[PDB]
Parts: C-alpha cells; structure tokens; sequence
C-alpha cells in the first residue's frame, strides 16, 4: 500500500459526499464546488444515533414501572431527573420545550461524541473494503456544518423566544438602551448588542466543532506517525482524558441552552 | 471548513427528534416519576395526619 | 509556496493567543469556584451551575477565534 | 464527628457530638466539617445549623458571639 | 507503510483502553443504579407501612 | 499579493487580543462573583444581576475588535 | 503599490491592544466593585456610582486608540 | 512604501501600550478606591480626593506618549 | 527550500503559547486546591474531583493548539 | 529615507514600554497608598509623603527613558 | 544553508516560552503549598503529596514543548 | 546606513524592558512598605530604612542596562 | 555568514526566556516562604528544607533552557 | 560585514529580559519581607538573612544572562 503518511492522513481528513444537482459520490481529488453536496457518512451516524435515543427511551416509557424500577429504566429516570434538575435550576417559565429539547441535545451530542474512542481505521476499512466507497470519517459531531445547524436552530428558537415574551417593544428596547441608556448612544448599542447576540449561538456551535475536530485529529496523527508497538503509550493517555472531554462538551452545550434560553424570556 | 449544504440536511434531523421526543418521550417518563415521588410522600402525609 | 506558507503562522498566532486567554481565565474562576466549595462544601452542587454558566462567557471569543484559526488552516489552508 | 461547645458567658447551651455545622461568620457563611483547620472569626446575630451523629438536625439562635 | 501494523498498535490500545474502561468507570455507574434501586425500594416499603 | 496575504496576519493579532482582553476580564469579574455568591448564597440573584449588568460594559471593546477582524477577513479580503 | 496594508496592521495592533486595556481593567474594577457590593448590598446603588465615575476614567485611551484606528483602516486604508 | 506606513505602525504602537498603561493601572487603583469605599461608606469624598491626586500623576506619563502619537498621527505623516 | 523552517517556526509559536497557558492556568488552579485542601482536609477526595472537573476546560483550548501544532510540523 | 523614518519606531517602542511600566507601578503603589488611608483616615498626610518618597524612585527610570525617546524623534530623527 | 539559522530560532522560541509556562506554573503553585504548612506543619507530608499530584499535571504541556523542541534542534538538525 | 539603525532599536529595548522591570518591581515593593506602615506609622523610618536595602538591589541590573544602552548610543555609535 | 549571528540571536531568546522564568517563579516561592517563617519562627528548620524541595521542581526547566542556549553558543556557536 | 551588527540585538534583548525578571523577581520577594519586617521588627535581621539566602537563588540565571550579555558584545564583537 503506497501510503507515505502525509498522504494517509490527508485521506483520513476527507468526507464522503454526494451532488445534490447531479446524484454522485465525491472524489479523493474531485470535488463537486457547488455547496449543494451533502456530507453523507455523518449523516448517516447522526440520524442513526438520534433514531438509537428515540428508541431506547420509547422503549422505556411504554414499560415504565412506577414501583421498584428495573436496573435498565433506572438509568434512563436517573439521566431525566438529572436534565429535569438542571433545567428547574436554571429555567421557571412554563414552556413545556425546554426540557425534551434539552434532554435530545445532552444525549444526542453524547452519542455522537462517543463515536470517537472507537478505534479509528476499523470502520474506514468496512466502508471501503467492503461497500468499496471511497473515504469514511465516522464522529458526525466533528464537522462544522452539523454544529452550527444545531447552533442555528438554538438561535432562532432564541429569538422566537425573546419575541414572544416581551415582545418587540421590549425587544428593541434591550437592544438599543444597553448599556448605556441615552438616545445619543442608542447607535453604538445597536452593534454590540447585535455582535453579542450573534457570538452567542456561533461560539455555542465552535466551541463543540474545535474541541472534537481536534480531539479526533490527534488519534489520526497518532496512527499515521508511529510505529504500531508504541502507538498504545500516547493512546491510552489520550483516550482516558478524551472521556472527559466528550461528557463536558456536550453537558455545556446542554447548559448554555437553558441559559439562553431562561436568559432570554426571563 | 466545507460549509455544505448538510448545514440544512441536520436541521431537518434536528427538529425532528426534538417533538418525538417532546409529545411522545418526555411526558410518558416524568409522569411515571412524579407518580412515585407524589405516592411516596403521601405516606409521610398519612404518618403525619396519624400523629395529629 | 510563496503564498500560502505565511497563513499557517498567521492561525498559529490566533490558536495560541486564543489558548493563553481561555486558559488563564478559566482557571482564574476554577481558583475562585474552589475556594468557595472549600469555605462551604454544602454549596458545591448550587455554585457549580454558577460555574459553568459564567464559564460559558469566558471561553466565548476565544472559541470564535479558534474556529476562525481552523477555517484558516483548513477552508484556505 | 468532633466535639462542640456553644457556652455563654451565664451558662452553656449545647455539648454533644456533631458532624458538621454552618454558621454566618461575619465575612460570609461557612461550614465546618471534621478535621477543619484552626481557624477564628466572629458571627453575626442568627441562627446555627447542628447536625447530631447520626444525621439529628437542630437549629439553635445566636444573638452574635465568636466561633 | 504497513498499514496492517497500525491497524495492529489500533487494536492492542484499544484493549488495553477498554481495560482501563471496564476497571475503573462502569463500577460507578453500576453501583449509582443500585444506589437508585435501594433507595426507591425502601421509599415504597417506608411508605407502605404508614398505611397500616 | 501581499495586500492579500497580509490581511490574515493582520485579523489575526485582531482576533487573539480580543480574545485575550475578554476572557481575561471576564475570568475576574466572574471568579469575584463566585466567590461573593460563596459567602452569601441568599444574594445570588441579585449579584448574578449586576454581573451581567458590569460584563456588558467588559464585553464592549472587545466585540468592536473581533467584529473588524471579521470585516478584515471577508469583507475586504 | 503595497502602501496600504501596513495601515490595516496599525490598525490591528493598536485596536487589540486597547480592547486589552480595556478589558482587563473594567475586569479588575468590576470584580472590585462586585466584592464591595456583596458585604453590604444596600449600599448598591451608592456604590454603582462611583463605579460608573471611575469606569469612564479606565477606558479613556482605549476610547482614543479605538478611535484612531478606525480612522486609520477606514479614512486612511 | 518604507517612509510612511512606518509612521502609521510607530503611532499605533505608542497608542496602544499607552492605552493598556493606562487602563490597568487606573483599574487597579479604582478597583482598590471602591473596596476602600465600601468599608468605609461615609469617607466617599475624603478618599476619591486622594484618588483623583495619584490618578492625575499616572494619566500622565500615558499622555505624554498619546500627544506625541498624535503628532506622528499628524505632524510627521 | 524555504518552506520548512517557516512552518516550524509556525509551530513552534503554537506549542510555546499553548505550554503557557496551559502551565499558568493550572498554576492557578492547583494553588487555589492546595489551600482548599489545607483548609478541609478530609475533603481531599471532595474537591480533588471538582478540580478534575475543571482543568477538563483549562485544557480545553490548549490541547487544540498542540494538536494542530502536530499537524503542521509532520502533515504538511 | 529609511535611515531616519525607520528610528521612529525605537522612539516609539522606548517611550511605549516606560510609558506602561510607569502606569502599572504607580498603580499599584497609589491602590496600595488608598488602602492605607481607608483604613486608617487620621493618617493620610504621612502616607502621602511617604507615597510620594517612593514615587519619585518609581519614575525614576521611565523618565530618562522618555527624555531620551523625545530627543532620538526631536534631534536625532 | 538557509534552514539551520531557523531551525534553531524556533527550538528557541518554543523551549524559552516553554520554561516561563513551566516555572511560573509551578511558582503560584508551589507558594499555596507552602503557606499552608506555615499554619498547620502536621500536613506537611499529606499536602506535599497532592502537590505532586497536581504537579504532573502543570509539566503536561511545558514537556511536550520541551521535547518538540529537542526533535527540532537535534533530529532535524 | 543599516549599520547605525539597528544600535538605536537595540537602545529602545534594552531601555524599554530596563524601564519596566524597575518600575514594575519598585511599585510591587514600595506598595508593602506603604501598608506596613499604614497598619503602624509609629514604626515609619525602621521599615524606611529596610526598604532602600532592598530597593538597591532591586534597581542594580535595570541601570546598569541603562548604563550599556546610552552608551550603545552614543559610544558606539 | 549570517548562521552564527542568528544561532547568537536564538540563544539569547532562549536565555532572556529562561530568566523571566526562573526568576519569577522563585520570587512568588520565596515570597511565600518568608511569609511562613514569620508566622512560624523555629519552624525554619523545615520551611527552608521544603522551599528548596520546590526549587528544584521550578527551575528544572530554565535549567534545561541554559545548558542548551550554552550548548549552541559554545558548540555550535 | 553584517555580522558586526545584529550581536548588538542578541544582547540587548538578554540584557533586557534578565532585568525585567531579576528586578521583578526581587520586587516580589523583597515586599514579603517588608511586610514581615512590620510585623515582627524584632527578627529584621534574621529574615534579612533569609532574604539574602533566597535572593542569591532569584539572581542565579539572570547575573548568567548578563554575564554572556557582555561576553556578546566585547568578547565575540
């Protein structure tokens, strides 16, 4: 196999693609440059792994034994009331969406996280050797556009939210008397309070892409540039604290949410 | 890196998963709950109303 | 070659600066979080959601500084 | 545990054996749990939260003193 | 390169990881669920006797 | 060319000194804020609001420099 | 000619280093005033005058340095 | 190219140190002036007196080098 | 040519920037721990998990920084 | 020519870097100085002399710096 | 030629900042270990051990800098 | 040309960080000489004594790199 | 040729660099050990023993960064 | 010969850096010790001895880095 590592890692680097416009799979070298071109693999993983949630929590619900609970519907109620803790924290309204929206998120991005400290060639080798398509990268969370999908989706529920309870006159009157309060300054507002409210949701997306992007990428250098008897000693030590990485990353990403959220309508 | 078209595709997915699991997940689990914790502390309610 | 050298240097000083901030000033609050769980144990849970909401302001900009630094080294690359 | 006196300068007022407490000194609230540090301070007027071992849990009212 | 000897160093850390994983994690979490399932377990039975 | 090339080195210094400023600032002011809630966790509420009352104001230069960075980057290109 | 992009570089320097300036010190400042306001927290709007006094103070130069580089990318570059 | 956007990069570097002398050092003084404050909440005006004396002496030394990038800004240039 | 050292003088600003942070950052930490733990000791085991809990964020950004250090200095 | 427009940029950075220096020590001689006499305010004329004792060792240094950074832009440039 | 003027310029940069990360880090660290047994000596040896433990986790980035940087100087030559 | 350009940037650094090292580490040293002796001026000119000790050390390897940049100036040329 | 100027160059960074560190770190450990002594005087006997203890662990890297700026001035230099 | 030149740089920074550190590090050291000294003025000269133990490690790598700050400009000029 003529893999200079160089090569292989780039290969590792590239997603599997398909042509809105034209029905077809992209290329090691070719792109199709038009944006409609869908990321397919993570796709795949995503919808798979929010379909594995739904399941296993539907499968739940229509065995709920409100006496002593069994060893598998005990984790699923401990992980609800542990959302239903935080949300109760941190939100009073009586909007019925924050806390299902918050339980998809926190699980949702758990599992998509998790996908990562599965050994890194097994599935690229599937998808290749066997369906004989062209490039695998499997942690859907690791790309720019799922994260800010979600980021986007959170700040148009923001702004629905700020609108509905207290209104435009309310809302215009955040977003032009602070800090300052005076009409003269009403301009200088108008910038900060918008770029304030934009970093929001996008650092809210980045802050999941860069820590999982990289945090992948160091498991592909790790394979590409050491011999197999050593790549263990700097795995390990990587794979253990990653397990604290992905819990974090996605428990934030929880938060943050409500915070926004309660912060906006409150 | 690539913005791609998916940024679209997983909004989709995202909506999707979020009312599914509203009408359908969320209540079904939290109602089994708050029945055990209301029929728990009655208990307490009735060794109470026994001591008055 | 001749143009397109510079610009790893040019998201080398973004990350690193991004990094010094973030870091510094996660751990100024972590150092503050943790005396106060030292003077009253009791509060550990309440005070670690004060945590982690204002946590999530610090690392606001400098996580916008990172995914630009990534689209650098990987949209231009 | 560890031993607790709460004594006023007429008569003591609580001698058992405790597993932690909470107090508001006069720089902010704290607790004291087993093997803390030698430490001084006053405590503003107000109440005092003494858990018993084996969990008992009392409140006794301080018209101010030093802990 | 051989290809096949990473994919051979891949395998040997990710046992060792998931030694490491089944030896310290998952204990934790076993022994919270079992906590719950005591701790519910004798909510009810408490409960349960203030009716008689 | 370099009036090109140069552009990213000069958003970039933009982007980490934002960054750094901001995370900086706020690192204080919020681990202040912890440690204030620590010692009176019945003003929680309250000091929660002049915190986000006084990081408006710390989060005003910074979000001006970040925003020209932005400009710098793909606006004038 | 070059000429121009060494005025987007001024630019840069001078706008990060203020908004570090400013941050950092309306930082401290806050975090003073946040300290002051959790011993006697009726004392608060007392207090968040004299902030307001001296937060004007702190970020004068960096108002100008702000100032100036704006003038230098978008008047001069 | 090598006479003039020299001069821009001398002004801004003058600026921007001088903003961030400025701003830390009436931070750090503000910051001590408003904990003074609060302990003593009746010695408002004996105390801000001694703070405008000691903060006109550090303005100072910044506005030397501010004026002087002033008349690089526009007097060289 | 030309290219090598300019990508490893690259690298190296990203590993040294992110060697400071990561050092003073967890500087300050461990000193607010160690007098945490001073205090209360048999809480040792308390708050040594809060701080596990946070230095996961200290070295948030860090270990980015060193990852695409990496990057540049063998996969380009 | 760049043998002169090009020792603008020392001037700069050697009366910058005093200008910072100046600004940060005397702030925290001054914070320090008002602390002092918030605590103790039937003290406060002795704590201004010695304040300005050790103040004049502080400038020492950035003063000849700037003297000579004016003379280098002045006379030499 | 060319290469081996850089080659070691950057081993420098990487390995000096690298020892201000590692020194300092330590510093801060080892002053909370110290002024802890200056009250109560009878935890010297329990506080000394999570100083180590804490320790390592200080020297985790400053190292791999260290080590880069020897790869750099010596391997690369 | 080049040859009597550099040896004034070397001035403007060796006097620039030579400026901040004994401004900073005076401002440090002479802010506890002010609080010692706030806490007990009866004890004033002991501690004034002590202080210059200190402060002779503290000032001896910034002048003395005073020293080689007026002379890099002037006697070097 | 102009090597050994830039090998001169490298080394004095690393060492600038190794002197920031080792200095600053063992002003913030010793500034905290002759706090100790005074609280606890006849303790010294320990306090000193441990203060070196945690020397050794700060400047273990500056070490490193002089035996190798020795190393290129003196070797390759 | 170019290389007459830039040694003048590698020692400047040195000289430079080995200030900013060595007087800060004693600053920092040197304020430990007055505020000792203030509390208990009855042992000045046994923590004076202690400072002097202490302060002979502060200046350990920086009198090195002076030292070959000269050896760069007379010995290898």
């Amino acid at each position: 196999e003529n893999m200079t590592p160089q090569d292989y890692i780039g290969h590792h680097l590239n997603n599997l693609q398909l042509d809105l416009r034209t029905f077809s799979l992209v290329d090691p070298q070719n792109p199709p440059a038009t944006f409609w071109t869908i990321n397919i693999d993570s796709m795949f993983f995503s919808v798979v792994l929010g379909l594995l949630f739904l399941v296993l929590f539907r499968s739940v619900a229509k065995k709920a034994t409100s006496g002593v609970p069994g060893k598998f519907q005990t984790a699923i109620e401990l992980v609800i009331g542990f959302v239903n803790g935080s949300v109760k924290d941190m939100y009073h309204g009586k909007s019925k969406l924050i806390a299902p929206l918050a339980l998809t998120i926190f699980v949702w991005v758990f599992l998509m996280n998790l996908m990562d400290l599965l050994p890194i060639d097994l599935l690229p080798y599937i998808a290749e050797h066997v369906l004989g398509l062209p490039a695998l990268r499997v942690v859907p969370s690791a790309d720019v556009n799922v994260t800010l999908s979600m980021a986007l989706g959170v700040f148009i529920l923001i702004l629905f939210y700020s609108i509905k309870m207290k209104g435009i006159g309310g809302f215009t009157k955040e977003l032009t008397l602070q800090p300052f309060n005076h009409w003269a300054f009403i301009p200088v507002n108008l910038i900060l309070e918008g770029v304030s409210l934009l970093s929001k949701p996008v650092s809210l997306g980045l802050r999941l892409f860069g820590n999982m992007y990289a945090g992948e990428l160091i498991f592909i250098l790790i394979a590409g540039l050491l011999p197999w008897w050593s790549q263990w000693i700097l795995n390990v030590p990587w794979a253990i604290f990653h397990i604290l990485i992905i819990t974090l990353q996605a428990f934030i990403f929880m938060v943050l949410t409500i915070v926004y959220l309660s912060m906006a309508s409150e | 890196m690539n913005l791609n078209a998916t940024i679209l595709g997983q909004a989709i997915a995202f909506v999707l998963f979020v009312l599914f699991a509203m009408k359908y997940v969320w209540p079904p689990l939290m109602a089994a709950i708050e029945k055990r914790q209301k029929e728990i502390a009655d208990g307490l309610a009735s060794a109470e109303r026994a001591h008055k | 070659n001749l143009n397109m050298d510079l610009l790893y240097m040019a998201a080398a000083v973004m990350m690193g600066l991004a990094a010094i901030g973030a870091a510094i000033g996660i751990g100024i609050l972590g150092g503050k979080f943790l005396e106060g769980a030292a003077r009253q144990p009791d509060l550990i849970p309440l005070l670690r959601t004060q945590f982690f909401i204002v946590m999530g302001l610090v690392d606001a900009i400098p996580m916008i500084a990172v995914g630009l630094g990534l689209y650098v080294m990987f949209a231009v690359a | 545990t560890y031993h607790l006196d709460v004594v006023s300068a007429e008569q003591q007022m609580f001698s058992g054996l405790v597993e932690k407490i909470q107090v508001t000194g006069s720089e902010g609230e704290l607790g004291i749990y087993p093997g803390h540090a030698p430490l001084l301070t006053a405590i503003k007027p107000g109440m005092i939260r003494i858990v018993k071992q084996h969990g008992h849990e009392e409140f006794i009212y301080l018209s101010g003193g030093i802990l």
